[PDB]
């Protein structure tokens, strides 16, 4: 009918317009989620690793006194 | 009279559900007695009783069609109080009825003679209440229907509630 | 060097002093120095993947560690134990998790307790298939999560207590989950998109009702069908309040197949479709 | 047809879904900047103390 | 142009699926990792908790030893549709991660906080005993 | 175990010794033994699921450490029984983090000050009801997140000010805001997706202005006829301005009706949306 | 306690001792003492908002603190100082962070060192707009990052570098900076997702060349047609190269147009392509 064929094709591209923005939101995620990833690795070894600073202290002090 | 918390169930039998009346315990009350069905501060229901060894002592035990009417639920608390009618100003003495084949499934234009209908009718549902907008069941002849109250009349006083008797006239 | 051999040590060294061995202070040095050994021992043994070694040896030295006076490091420990056991080739498993959330219960660390209470119940269906022990830690540890306002961790667990809640017949008490899940979910526009399917699975839940619980539960939800997310909830549902009220177990089977295109159906909805689809023929011809 | 002029929105729907999670993720980005700031200082605090308790035992023990 | 549109948008509706299928890529390794670390922050937490401990039991002891093309154009959006529920799962599974990180982090924050202090006091206490 | 018993040891306990008792040394070592007695048994408390006595018994545990001196961990015990209270049934769950802010914020702890900041005016505001000390809550917060450069932080605060700034009544002091938390959130590419809601609640924000403003704002907009996200910001606000120019109360509501399809209304836009419908009328029988 | 008294006092004992004051020790601690008092007093600097002052006296209690032997934590002193100054509205942040940085250098903590080096490099390019500087310090602390393993990080800078480089003429060794941060990414399935638009931006940015750089770095670009991240980056460049080789400055102004429909084009894509776009003319009328 035309007129149904033109306003179709007037609602899909804005349609289509809206997808592609919402996919370049994604390539930036797995860029900085990975960006972040990488800021945790090093916590976790210095954390776990802290333990061993402070047990290695807290053992030392009580061998200290007894 | 002052009310008592009860518990909505499902009809014991089709026998109780083509009756049109809530299903009790013979231990709380006795077939025939009224009461009030209270779900809301504005909405109140007058259902006739009829007890049952499978009903459990503290709930009302409702039909497909009532509970599709007032709607309740089975397991939520309602509020069932002791209802008496004034027989003097009351009684139905002629209530319309709109009547619809309630299965789509059995659906014909045969002709139904509605004296005979109006006289099942009131020797099935005697001494019971009936309320303007009101859904049921009506079996006559094998055949399943869905009625609905229209417009009920004393012994001419407009009633919203009224107890059909013996000599009730129906249209 | 080998764990054998420290095993050995281990032993002849965990036994309480006395006499004149004890001296003045028998010390709790030498039930931590085993402790240690067994650790080093389970975790070689842990190489050589030998697992049920591994695991009763961390049994060992959190045991230990528990005639030590030190309950936290031995709690985690005993996690530890779990860690192998779980996958190894023995059991015991549900014991040192159990041995750990008695000793984080007690100590006041409910935090970590529900963090282990879950998996403690993830093992306890996936594995030992014991629903009903299951779901008393999902729940349990649910209060938990609650208790430390983490609304979050909290809901993770009671999508488990009513999802196989549901399972267990408990129809009715599945819905009431969903229910709260379901208000204390609108609070949180960042939780609108999943109230969906929470208004979907209560509505499906009954508890041999006949009336519009759901029929009800369905008005309730807001929806205006060009949403979407939204048909994808109550659209299906309608059409099966329909086939149930009519007991058609042919509109309610076909409706089933149909939407089991837009949106596939997982072994949830099947199992309880199924039920209701014989809700409906039972009650036909009865 | 419709399905066009419509489905628009179940997307539009999602393109503030991921505008959230972009945002979240990020939020706990700067929570965990400053966390890396405060908890590796703080193990440095305690290297300082892991050396003063190692002394406190070649003095006293 | 009518059918250079009915066309080209329709391959944007078979794009328009790698497009929201890249995203669940992107949401796996971002979930994936929330989970792994979730699992690390769990024995990174114990590691305030543990500091927590031996710090006051340190103190003590520093203060004891210091005194048909339209049916597909259709079907497309169908995809789609079935894709949308996808990042509703990832949404949640990704909310949920960080809702309960986030708080975590307050913990975490707290306690390491709590034992720097201990540790600057004890610091300050025991290199004076200093060699 | 037993709650009722470890209170009574605990008072028992906490108190400067004398006589024998005392000796030479006495209270650190006591009034900490007696804060651990009180924790310990407002955990059982809380599984008992008693709240009340749980965050009573924090705050006792909570006051007893600061006669201890030590503010930090005591601040946050304050913050426990501010958890209780909150998840319970009394009140105090604005007292506790109160007395959580003022040892916080003194210590020269506002990362955290401003943490349970917002926690506060989120309380104060959901609960008491208390919006006009709400913002003036989640604004000094927000000022204490800029400061740490925690931009994002900050903007969520803002938001939360000038979104309950629009429903007080206070429409320019909320357009206000908006502007700042726009022209802060331009320089990000991560944010420009999102500078347009802003730049939408703004335009929506009137002070009974009788001219632009909103038609200045919507300039000031950066839009493209090709932009998509954008048709769900300023697209609908110049139709609206021009339903609103000739004060027509049908174009207006009408306009409103399309755009809750293509992007549905939250309650805010409804409250502020109905707001604009009324001014209308009460433009036009005037 | 008044500020300005505490930066008193504090100077009173931030001497070395002597005379009966000196007594049989020094006075190690004293300088301390003197560090807590002026953090003291920029806390309440701090409070009444007047950052500048809070910034001035971290200055000092972290100047002092070196004067002690502690680099760490005075360092992060100067780090106070530097968050103080920056949210403040005087400068110096730029001299604190500096001095910041040659202590988590000088120390070997470069993890650190780098967190504060974009800083840096960020604020001495927004505020003072010295590039010529930013750039510099962008790449040395993207190294530090590259040394870390921390890729992505290095990579985040490694875009601040070429990024601003091509801003600045320096078009060629902005290519080149695309490869590098373009080879080390494909070493990552994970990174593939981005190392297109790496290959757009290389691939624009034209140090004059007369021979097919472009068309060449397009070609080394493996992309599939039915693929739709690369149709994001390559499809539109072949276009605008052809508009190039055929001094055509209608055909690049509207693919340019085009293109901004289905990917919004930032500032820095506008600037350059505006560059381009006058190189055409320039051809054209060369």
């Amino acid at each position: 009918a035309l007129s149904e064929i033109e306003t179709r094709h007037s609602e899909i591209i804005k349609l289509e317009n809206s997808i592609r923005e919402l996919h370049d939101m994604f390539m930036d995620m797995a860029m900085l989620v990975e960006s972040q990833g990488e800021m945790i690795d090093r916590i976790e070894y210095n954390v776990e690793h802290a333990v061993d600073y402070v047990e290695r202290a807290v053992s030392d002090t009580k061998k200290a006194v007894k | 009279m002052a009310g008592r918390s009860m518990q909505a169930a499902r009809c014991p039998t089709d026998e109780l559900s083509l009756s049109n009346c809530a299903v009790v315990s013979e231990k709380d009350y006795q077939s025939g007695q009224h009461v009030i069905v209270r779900t809301s501060p504005n909405h109140k229901y007058i259902f006739t009783l009829r007890t049952h060894p499978s009903v459990v002592p503290g709930s009302v035990a409702f039909s497909l069609p009532q509970r599709k009417w007032a709607g309740l639920s089975i397991g939520q608390e309602i509020e069932v109080a002791l209802y008496s009618f004034d027989k003097a100003k009351q009684c139905i003495g002629t209530m319309t009825i709109e009547i619809d084949f309630l299965q789509k499934k059995n659906i014909d234009s045969n002709p139904y003679d509605t004296d005979k209908m109006a006289a099942e009718f009131i020797q099935q549902f005697n001494n019971q209440a009936f309320s303007v907008g009101q859904q049921l069941v009506f079996s006559f002849n094998d055949k399943l229907f869905g009625l609905l109250v229209k417009d009920i009349e004393a012994m001419r006083q407009k009633i919203e509630v009224g107890l059909v008797v013996g000599n009730s006239q129906v249209a | 060097a080998e764990a054998m051999a420290l095993l050995a040590e281990a032993e002849r060294k965990v036994k309480n002093s006395q006499s004149f061995f004890s001296g003045l202070f028998g010390g709790s040095s030498k039930i931590e120095e085993a402790c240690e050994i067994y650790a080093r021992a389970a975790n070689m043994f842990k190489m050589a993947k030998n697992w049920s070694a591994a695991g009763n040896a961390f049994c060992q030295a959190a045991q230990l560690h528990l005639q030590l006076q030190s309950k936290h490091d031995a709690a985690t420990c005993f996690v530890d134990a779990g860690n192998a056991f779980k996958k190894a080739d023995p059991q015991e498993a549900i014991n040192c998790l159990m041995r750990a959330i008695e000793i984080y219960t007690d100590m006041g660390r409910f935090t970590i307790a529900a963090k282990h209470h879950i998996s403690i119940a993830e093992i306890y269906e996936t594995e030992l298939v014991d629903v009903e022990k299951a779901i008393a830690h999902y729940e349990q540890s649910a209060d938990y999560y609650k208790g430390e306002e983490s609304n979050s961790s909290a809901n993770k667990c009671l999508l488990k207590v009513a999802g196989y809640a549901a399972q267990l017949e408990q129809y009715q008490k599945a819905i009431d989950i969903y229910e709260q899940v379901g208000t204390s979910a609108m609070d949180s526009p960042l939780l609108k998109y999943s109230a969906k399917d929470y208004f979907f699975k209560a509505a499906l839940c009954h508890f041999c009702i006949d009336m519009l619980n759901a029929k009800l539960a369905v008005q309730k939800y807001e929806e205006l069908f060009p949403a979407f997310s939204d048909s994808r909830e109550c659209k299906l549902m309608k059409k099966l309040l329909e086939a149930h009220e009519e007991q058609n177990v042919d509109s309610y089977t076909e409706s089933v197949k149909e939407y089991d295109s837009i949106s596939r159906l997982d072994q949830w909805l099947t199992t309880m479709l199924l039920r209701i689809k014989k809700t409906i023929q039972g009650d036909e011809e009865d | 047809n419709r399905r066009l002029q419509q489905t628009q929105a179940q997307v539009d729907e999602v393109v503030d879904i991921m505008r959230v999670n972009v945002d979240k993720v990020l939020e706990r980005d700067q929570k965990l900047s400053e966390l890396d700031d405060r908890a590796d200082a703080l193990q440095a605090g305690a290297s300082q103390f892991e050396t003063s308790a190692a002394k406190l035992k070649r003095k006293y023990w | 142009r009518a059918d250079q549109l009915a066309d080209e948008s329709l391959e944007s509706t078979r794009r328009m699926l790698q497009l929201v299928e890249e995203s669940k890529d992107a949401g796996i390794r971002t979930l994936v990792m929330l989970d792994e670390q979730g699992e690390q922050l769990d024995r990174v937490e114990e590691g305030m908790n543990h500091i927590n401990q031996d710090m006051k039991e340190a103190e003590k002891n520093l203060k004891d030893l210091g005194k048909a093309r339209e049916n597909e154009m259709d079907e497309n959006l169908e995809q789609v549709s079935g894709i949308i529920g996808n990042l509703r799962h990832m949404a949640l599974d990704m909310g949920n991660e960080i809702d309960t990180q986030n708080r975590q982090i307050d913990r975490i924050m707290e306690k390491a906080d709590s034992n720097k202090t201990r540790i600057d006091e004890a610091n300050q206490r025991a290199t004076k005993m200093l060699g």
